[PDB]
RNA sequence: UGCCUGGCGGCCGUAGCGCGGUGGUCCCACCUGACCCCAUGCCGAACUCAGAAGUGAAACGCCGUAGCGCCGAUGGUAGUGUGGGGUCUCCCCAUGCGAGAGUAGGGAACUGCCAGGCAA
RNA sequence: UCCUCCUAAAGAGUAACGGAGGAGCACGAAGGUUGGCUAAUCCUGGUCGGACAUCAGGAGGUUAGUGCAAUGGCAUAAGCCAGCUUGACUGCGAGCGUGACGGCGCGAGCAGGUGCGAAAGCAGGUCAUAGUGAUCCGGUGGUUCUGAAUGGAAGGGCCAUC
RNA sequence: CGACUUACCAACCCGAUGCAAACUGCGAAUACCGGAGAAUGUUAUCACGGGAGACACACGGCGGGUGCUAACGUCCGUC
């Protein structure tokens, strides 16, 4: 199962994370709109989160779920985190491999303030 | 697909003696003759 | 002369037979031989018990053995001094409980099934009774 | 042909529920992973739990498997 | 034990040195590792000697 | 390809309306084909491994693998990671023109015919056969190979039983004798 | 506020399996192609990119069903600390603690944060 | 002498010429990190091929595996595969466990300089528990520390190691 | 090449019954460790210093190994 393969990849990570104490940027990407989402070290509650499934997000890109999206997203999530405050937090592939939108994503995030 | 590992997979027309001809891509090589096909066949 | 098969150890502690019976209901058979003192019997007793009532019987009904040995005992031979490891094994004993169910019989009238566990019993070193399948 | 033992290693567990301990204090010793580490506990290369910070420990049941943890509290 | 002992040499020209043991039945050539001198506080290739 | 737009242009249709199905995608369609080869004697000498590689990739379209034991058994003298044999998987669009060559040219020139089997399923819906020489297939000329062994071909398909398995290859014109 | 959907948790079998039904407005999944990014110890299988035709088949979510797993009393029993007694290789009395298995029964979940669509 | 289980009486420890077995290693990778993967046993179809080679599907959920006997542990895998590597590093070390002692074990963190990863991070050998021998005497390399009138040297000391 | 029966051997499973120091999908009483509190006890506790003796134990109860659930036997745990 696609599902069970990446829960079992991400498993370790998402434990190291939480045992560590700190906020960590997780992303979920799919076919179409790619998620974001910042979460306190908890584990309870959202601090913000950031798509292109909004219209007032998905109303530039041309098209949902490719680099550009990814940008976008990674890009929104940026200023969003700046203005509330928080600075410093861990990067989570959540099972997907760092190479293509999550890296664009990524990219986008750490150049616009949230270093990592 | 991995490069320079499979062997040539090029186009080359194949027919057989019942005058049924096909263009198959294989690694036969440069020609082929046949006698039978799916069809004209006593199977 | 019941024994085990191939057992995971050749000889084990004494132990103690203190507790209670678990087996102390008729299961398979219609009446059985309840066992009232406590104690151990060997293979060998095992055995004859159940000699004597195939042939008060006369091969008529079904016979179940409830008991099997699977502990064995060792025995230091003539003339040893004590120490020098542990004694070999000799016979094989089963524990009894009271209130153990030894022996289980039926297709027989109980007439005849008292006389044959009375023949039976006169061969056990401990003390029995006779009892019948309860309903429930 | 009997007759070898191996000296006893002195395993279990040191420091109980609910006493106070200093940090880096051996909590439990262990040949596998009985208990895991929980927050503020580290574990050795030999499966030993220890205090990374001071605090009160405590034992609890976690994750699907109801595997048993070690943690320390901060009081 | 067929396992033998071997001394590590910095190729600096300090004469700081590791001790190891190898198997020269499987693994006869030189071992090469890169280690830590003291002497001179820096990452050197370590040679096989006696 | 050539079939797989014949398939996709009336026997999607044909599936349809003997099955009369609710949906599309319920009608069974192949996925993937898989090429055996459990030589066995690497042991008596492993040099051949390379050539019996070697042919596999004169009928498929790609490079093959080289399989290893599952586990060491006393009465095959193997032992555990010892290559035994080599397999090839295709899917895609190249399993397509496999499939012609052995629907076309391929079973005809079976050795002695009779007609291929109908009861050689797994129960779920997969197909398998096996054939006795190469020279079937036309990229051997009979000069360079000097061995008989033969190899295994499986097809599987994302039918849930036998009857659709059957129905879906007898819209692929098979004999089923 | 409600029916829904996705993500991150709490909690961990009253929460898990089996059978039947139900879902495409969004979301999700399957799905087309892959020259380029990326990968196959061979394969667009898996991973990754460019897409959205088609579909709810499979998977997933929800509902129903006890057919299983699971939970589970009260009472009794076993054992047992302390103090006494006996026909003392085992038991009994006073007092304290009190199972396991089984039985009646329960049971096919609950809950926090964020985001999106519909009706409000 | 050392290791694992039981005896051992639910903390630790606990004897017998009591009941069972092992060790005197191995590995520059079988170590570090990053990425990925998940067995045994059965059922059905299929050339040699056969109960037992390899392929496909299904039940199964770890009965598999874990370099070596046993116990405990291991899906976040400690199990299996691949890339890059030498942290199997130097000076320390709060605080603990264990011993009559000699001693043995665990260890966050600090300084220096490295490897893997985009990064958070991990790495002071190996899933852990056996694979080991005090002191004396002497050998090898470094270090003006000392060097018995002075300058050297011999010989000692300190450090690494046999 | 289809295929069939059985007075006869029997795997794996299902239902019932047991056993285990080196079996555990369950699990006490006691004991042990830590914290708070009253009363009571000539500090009964710990650390350091001076001086010792002792390191052949025996029986009884309870939990065991060994022996024959023999020994005023032998070897451990606790009073």
């Amino acid at each position: 199962d696609k599902k069970s393969a990446r829960i079992r990849r991400a498993t370790r990570a998402r434990r190291k994370l939480q045992e560590l104490g700190a906020t960590r940027l997780v992303v979920h990407r799919t076919p179409r709109h790619i998620y974001a989402q910042v979460i306190a070290p908890n584990g309870s509650e959202v601090l913000v989160a950031a798509s292109t499934v909004e219209k007032a997000i998905a109303e530039q890109l041309k098209y949902t779920g490719n680099k550009d999206a990814a940008a976008a997203v990674g890009k929104a999530v940026a200023e969003r985190a700046l203005e509330k405050g928080i600075k410093d937090v861990s990067f989570d592939r959540s099972g997907f491999q760092y190479h293509g939108r999550v890296q664009a994503l990524a990219d986008a995030a750490r150049e616009a303030g949230l270093q990592f | 697909m991995k490069k320079d590992i499979h062997p040539k997979y090029e186009e080359i027309t194949a027919s057989c003696s019942c005058g049924n001809v096909m263009k198959i891509r294989s690694t036969v090589g440069h020609d082929l003759n046949l006698d039978v096909c799916s069809k004209c066949h006593p199977f | 002369m019941l024994q085990p098969k191939r057992t995971k150890f050749r000889k084990m502690h004494k132990g103690r037979n203190r507790g209670l019976a678990q087996g102390t209901d008729v299961s398979f058979g219609s009446f059985g031989l309840k066992a009232v003192g406590r104690g151990r019997l060997t293979a060998r007793q095992i055995e004859a018990a159940r000699r004597a009532m195939t042939r008060a019987v006369k091969r008529q009904g079904k016979i179940w053995i409830r008991v099997f040995p699977d502990k064995p005992i060792t025995e230091k031979p003539l003339a040893v001094r004590m120490g020098k490891g542990k004694g070999n094994v000799e016979y094989w004993v089963a524990l009894i409980q009271p209130g153990k169910v030894l022996y289980e019989m039926d297709g027989v009238p109980e007439e005849l099934a008292r006389e044959a566990f009375k023949l039976a019993a006169a061969k056990l070193p401990i003390k029995t009774t006779f009892v019948t399948k309860t309903v429930m | 042909r009997n007759g070898r033992d191996s000296e006893a290693k002195r395993l279990g567990v040191k420091r109980f529920g609910g006493e106070s301990v200093l940090a880096g204090s051996i909590i439990v010793r262990q040949r596998g992973t009985k208990f895991h580490a929980g927050a503020n506990v580290g574990c050795g290369r030999d499966h030993t739990l220890f205090a990374k910070a001071d605090g009160k420990v405590k034992f609890e049941v976690k994750g699907p498997k109801n595997r048993k943890f070690i943690s320390i509290e901060a009081e | 034990g067929i396992r033998e002992k071997i001394k590590l040499v910095s190729s600096a020209g300090t004469g700081h040195f590791y001790t190891t043991t190898k198997n020269k039945r499987t693994k006869p050539e030189k071992l090469e590792l890169k280690k830590f001198d003291p002497v001179v506080r820096q990452h050197v290739i370590y040679k096989e000697a006696k | 390809a050539k079939l797989h737009d014949y398939y996709k242009d009336e026997v999607v249709k044909k599936l349809m309306t003997e099955f009369n199905y609710n949906s599309v995608m319920q009608v069974p369609r192949v996925e993937k084909i898989t090429l055996n080869m459990g030589v066995g004697e690497a042991i008596a000498d492993k040099k051949l491994l390379d050539n019996a590689a070697a042919d596999l990739a004169a009928i498929s379209g790609q490079k093959p693998l080289i399989t290893k034991a599952r586990k060491s058994v006393a009465g095959f003298k193997i032992r555990q990671g010892y290559p035994i044999g080599c397999k090839v998987t295709l899917r895609g669009e190249r399993m397509w023109e496999f499939f012609e060559r052995l629907i076309t040219i391929a079973v005809p020139r079976i050795r002695d015919f009779r007609g291929l089997s109908a009861k050689s399923f797994d129960g779920r819906g997969n197909y398998s056969m096996g054939v006795r020489e190469q020279i079937i297939f036309p990229e051997i000329d009979y000069d360079k190979v000097d061995r008989v062994r033969g190899l295994d071909i499986t097809i599987t398909t994302t039918a849930k039983s036998d009857e659709e398995g059957r129905a879906l290859l007898a819209a692929f014109d098979f004999p089923f004798r």
